[PDB]
């Protein structure tokens, strides 16, 4: 869609309240997502797969860590998506326990060795 | 055509896979909202911005609970 | 055109009359196995005169079988040899290697002969004894309930997916019950007086119940 | 290919795999586009289907020597252990319908619990074939192996034993209520002591005999 | 020689089934090749080297009945662990149709420990049954690594049942 | 080398003599020790006559092989493997400028071999559950090292890595590995076990109490090693 | 557009002659 109204679609998804019932949260989101919408980082679904494994190992379900490995195979079998990194990194960002340190764990390049 | 309807078939499969990935990691978002998040991730987007918004709109109904 | 094309669309009648059918599909080995096996043979140098197979699809072959199995006779596939159904050798779908095929259709054809012979027993009654009529009436009361399920399956071929491995397991509680009739009737078809011809028939049944009491 | 197996595992020999009494279902067919190590995988897989064919022969002939209704209780229990092997043939097809490709290793993997089940029931069937049971002595040679050491074949034979007790409760229902003889022809008059199970104590079997005999008088 | 053949060969020697240009020549030394990539092969082929030993012993004692209910109980646990090792491999096969993740070193690293420990456990219970065997696996549950404590504890839950 | 087996046998005698109801201590089978593929670290045309920016690609590739403990193409790993000593020899077809920087990259590989030897030797059943758990927690850091090098492999495959990027990339992990190898040498030198390898860790926790690169390692390893005690 | 279309029903007619979700 067009990215400006597509945010309001999310805002009306979570709370069903109208876009005339609140206008500050919506303004706060046009504040936050714009100038942080286009990546300034280098993409890697590899590295994110290798921490999705590390998340599901941390929940100590090893078969489901192998179930994601098959679902990730299916994702490449179709080939209908271009940016396969983003959504998985998103779903990884929203991770939660159904039932430390991270700066010594791999993160991507912030473009401090590559600039155009 | 038919091969243009088979692309939409390979999207409807792919979304079922994305929903399974969503449930084995446990989000509080369902399929209807998740599809909008998939729309957003198609244009390319950073979740350091998006996760704050989701944990805020779920915090904007604790005083309207 | 204009009639032949519209037939070709709606009616199925072309894999056994002029222009034998060609089935395009998903190719690559998982259901393209017949073509791989043919190419393997052709590489292996027979060398010439390829095996005549006319290429019928599978779901159809299921329909033709269920018609044969229900108890109506005279279908083009599965020729007689003395009144005995035997497998026809032009059948191939896109896999099934043509040898396991020729065994599995033979097995089901062996079960079809069992019901064929009973319908033959009955068909010579329509072109007295009064025990033979009661016999036939019992067979028919069984037969119609058997035929009803098969007839239902035939609609559901158009519907889901239906294959050989499903219909074999589904017909397991019937193909159990046919095997006993093949043994009971085999002494009821083997013999002059109407009093020994009645006693010998009643006695088979009276023995068969006490057999598994 | 993935219905070729689903008949090769079933009771149909095919041109690819050659069944033999020397060594059954040996893959002798080679393709240039196969890795040469797939044949060893195929041997490990063909172990399954060879066992199934063997079982099917033995069921087919049945249902002093080997006679009686007792083997027609054993074969019926052997139907029951094979029953979830037919359902587990259907599940493979159901997976195959959607997935674009699958590898042989997953099927090999999933049906590993019947690489325990099948040879350890093969021992039981061969022991019952080489010897002759005409008494109630099927219960011994199943109960010899019901102690077991491998957990799937421990419950498999439990199926068969429950079936054979179901056959025994026809003999011991006509006997104990009607006092009838010829509930089955073997091979006053009482049960032959030689063919009686020893894990049934002999005193209890005598008590059974007295209860049956009283109805005659 | 191209990489794609090498990937295929190494993909089979995890099972303990030979490749095409990697074959098992000696059965006490590792698989020997029929240049840096060739050096990578020797550390991955030890997994199948251990597999063949442990699989050869647990194949034969499982169909042994003068080895006792205990010991067949050991073999059942071992065999269940062999299963979880094939479950990972099936995915790796299907994921072709590069696919080298340091030639899968990070993947193979976690079963690598799981092979050493089971190869240790089969020799300590050599020719044993009953409480004598069960003591010899209770010898290994005096350990501090949680992964090893779990790997022993799972088997031990079965063997003393 | 051969020196490990000595100490192991003496400690085996000590624990066999001390407990008299404790029968049958386990050790690892013989092939665990004899085979050289249970550790992680142990013709071609001259590159010099080529253009420079292809030589750089080749030395990137070879160096990258060496970091994880496998030989490159114009670099040989020296067949010493002595005490904690380990050197590597780059072949003389390379200009000096690249050579010095490559030498500067080499200490993290020796500081990888020092850790790797430790994790095997101090996980035997003579050093007890605290050395077990400690080597098992350094194993986690070995795995995360592998995690990093795997992603950089993919980046070089797409033609987007060079020596100056790589030198910069590996700087924060270099410190971590140096601290870990020094800790390994320290525990081995005193042959610490029991609570003496909880006093040394107590000391090192004060010793590096800055940077958050090194203080979190010590704090994690201390909590990890002290649980069986 | 795509997820707007995506609220449709897909085919349940399947065949054994194709394995890539036969329509």
């Amino acid at each position: 869609k067009s990215p400006n109204v597509l945010l309001q679609n999310l805002c009306c998804r979570i709370l069903g309240r109208s876009e005339a019932d609140v206008a500050q949260q919506f303004q706060y989101a046009v504040r936050v997502i714009g100038s942080n919408f286009a990546p300034t980082v280098e993409r890697d679904e590899f590295l994110v797969a290798e921490k999705i494994k590390k998340e599901l190992i941390r929940q100590r379900r090893e078969a489901d860590a192998a179930l994601f490995s098959e679902l990730h195979r299916k994702l490449h079998s179709q080939g209908v998506l271009k940016n396969k990194w983003s959504i998985l990194y998103l779903l990884l960002s929203l991770s939660e326990d159904p039932r430390s340190y991270a700066t010594l764990f791999a993160q991507a390049l912030p473009r401090d060795a590559h600039s155009t | 055509a038919a091969a243009a309807a088979a692309n939409l078939n390979a999207v409807r499969e792919t979304m079922d896979v994305l929903l399974e990935i969503s449930r084995i990691l446990n989000t509080g978002l369902d399929m209807e909202t998740l599809s909008i998040c998939v729309r957003l991730c198609e244009q390319g987007i950073n979740p350091e911005a998006l996760s704050s918004v989701i944990k805020e709109l779920r915090k904007a109904t604790e005083a309207l609970k | 055109p204009d009639d032949r094309s519209w037939l070709e669309h709606h009616v199925v009648h072309q894999y056994w009359t002029a222009r034998p059918s060609q089935f395009p599909h998903s190719l690559h080995l998982h259901s393209n196995l017949a073509a791989v096996w043919d190419q393997h043979l052709y590489s292996s140098d027979p060398l010439y005169v390829p095996d005549d197979r006319v290429l019928v699809t599978e779901t159809q072959v299921i329909r033709e079988t269920l018609w044969l199995l229900s108890g109506v006779k005279k279908l083009f596939i599965f020729q007689l040899i003395d009144g005995k159904v035997t497998v026809r050798n032009n059948i191939i779908v896109t896999h099934l290697t043509h040898s396991c095929l020729r065994s599995v259709l033979e097995q089901i054809a062996a079960y079809g002969q069992v019901v064929f012979r009973l319908q033959e027993f009955i068909d010579e009654v329509m072109g007295p004894f009064r025990t033979y009529q009661a016999f036939m009436w019992a067979l028919y009361k069984y037969f119609i309930s058997f035929k009803e399920e098969l007839a239902e399956i035939e609609k559901c071929i158009i519907n889901t997916t239906i294959t050989l491995a499903i219909v074999v397991d589904k017909l397991a509680p019937r193909l159990s019950q046919l095997k006993v009739l093949h043994k009971v009737f085999s002494t009821g078809v083997a013999e002059t007086r109407n009093v020994v011809r009645a006693s010998h028939l009643l006695n088979t049944l009276y023995k068969a119940i006490l057999e598994y009491d | 290919m993935i219905h070729e197996l689903l008949l090769a595992l079933s009771g149909y020999p095919g041109s690819i795999f050659t069944w033999n009494k020397r060594s059954g279902l040996q893959v002798s067919q080679d393709f240039p586009f196969l890795h040469p190590s797939e044949t060893s995988v195929l041997n490990r897989l063909c172990r399954l289907g060879t066992d199934y064919i063997r079982f099917t022969e033995f069921i087919e002939q049945y249902t002093g020597g080997l006679h009686g209704i007792y083997l027609r209780a054993f074969c019926t229990g052997l139907d029951s252990v094979l029953q979830p092997y037919r359902q587990a043939l259907l599940d493979l097809e159901q997976e195959f319908l959607g997935d674009p490709h699958l590898s042989i290793s997953h099927v090999n993997y999933f049906l590993d619990q019947f690489q325990l089940l099948f040879p350890s029931v093969m021992v039981v069937v061969e022991q019952i074939k080489s010897q002759k049971i005409h008494g109630c002595q099927i219960l011994e040679t199943v109960y010899k192996h019901s102690c077991g050491g491998l957990p799937p074949v421990r419950s498999a034979l439990e199926k068969i034993l429950a079936v054979c007790h179901g056959v025994m409760y026809k003999q011991l229902s006509a006997w104990m209520l009607h006092g009838l003889l010829l509930d089955q022809h073997e091979e006053q008059f009482s049960l032959r002591v030689e063919i009686l199970p020893s894990y049934i104590p002999v005193r209890v079997a005598e008590k059974i005999l007295f209860v049956g005999e009283s109805v005659q008088m | 020689i191209t990489e794609a053949a090498l990937v295929r060969d190494i993909l089979y020697v995890f099972q303990g089934i030979d490749g095409k240009n990697i074959k098992m020549n000696n059965t006490e030394n590792c698989y020997k090749v029929e240049r840096s990539l060739r050096d990578t092969a020797v550390r991955l082929s030890e997994l199948g080297w251990l597999h063949n030993k442990i699989r050869r012993y647990t194949d034969q004692r499982s169909l042994d009945r003068s080895f006792g209910l205990v010991g067949q109980s050991f073999c059942a646990a071992l065999h269940q662990e062999l299963r979880e090792y094939y479950r990972l491999l099936s995915v790796l096969h299907s994921q072709l149709q590069s696919l080298t993740l340091r030639r899968l070193l990070v993947w193979t690293y976690d079963p690598k420990i799981r092979l050493k420990t089971l190869a240790a456990l089969v020799d300590h219970c050599q020719g044993r049954k009953g409480g004598e065997l069960a003591s010899a696996v209770h010898a290994y549950t005096k350990t501090g690594d949680p992964y090893m404590r779990s790997l022993v504890q799972h088997i031990l839950s079965l063997v003393s049942h | 080398l051969q020196q490990s087996l000595e100490l192991k046998r003496k400690m085996l005698r000590d624990k066999q003599n001390k407990k008299n109801s404790g029968q049958h201590l386990p050790i690892f089978p013989a092939w665990v020790y004899e085979r050289p593929a249970l550790i992680g670290d142990f013709t071609a045309l001259p590159i010099g006559t080529l253009p420079l920016a292809s030589q750089e690609s080749a030395v990137v590739e070879d160096l990258l092989y060496v970091l994880v403990g496998v030989d490159g193409r114009y670099v040989s790993a020296q067949p010493l493997a002595g005490r904690q000593s380990r050197t590597f020899l780059v072949d003389p077809n390379l200009d000096l400028s690249i050579r010095e920087l490559v030498h500067r990259i080499l200490p993290v590989a020796a500081s990888y071999s020092a850790v790797t030897r430790f994790i095997e030797e101090k996980s035997s059943f003579e050093y007890g559950q605290v050395n077990h758990a400690l080597a098992a927690a350094m194993r986690t850091l070995v795995k995360e090292h592998l995690i990093l090098v795997s992603q950089l492999e993919q980046l070089h495959r797409q033609g987007l890595l060079s020596l100056q990027k790589l030198w910069f990339y590996i700087q924060p992990a270099m410190r971590t590995m140096d601290i870990l190898a020094s800790l390994a040498t320290s525990v081995d030198k005193g042959e610490c076990l029991g609570g003496s390898t909880l006093s040394l860790l107590h000391d090192r926790s004060f010793s590096y109490t800055g940077d958050s690169q090194a203080q979190e390692l010590c704090l994690y390893l201390t909590k990890a090693a002290s649980a069986p005690y | 557009l795509w997820e707007a279309a995506l609220t449709y029903e897909a085919s349940k007619r399947r065949c054994w002659e194709r394995v890539g979700c036969p329509p």
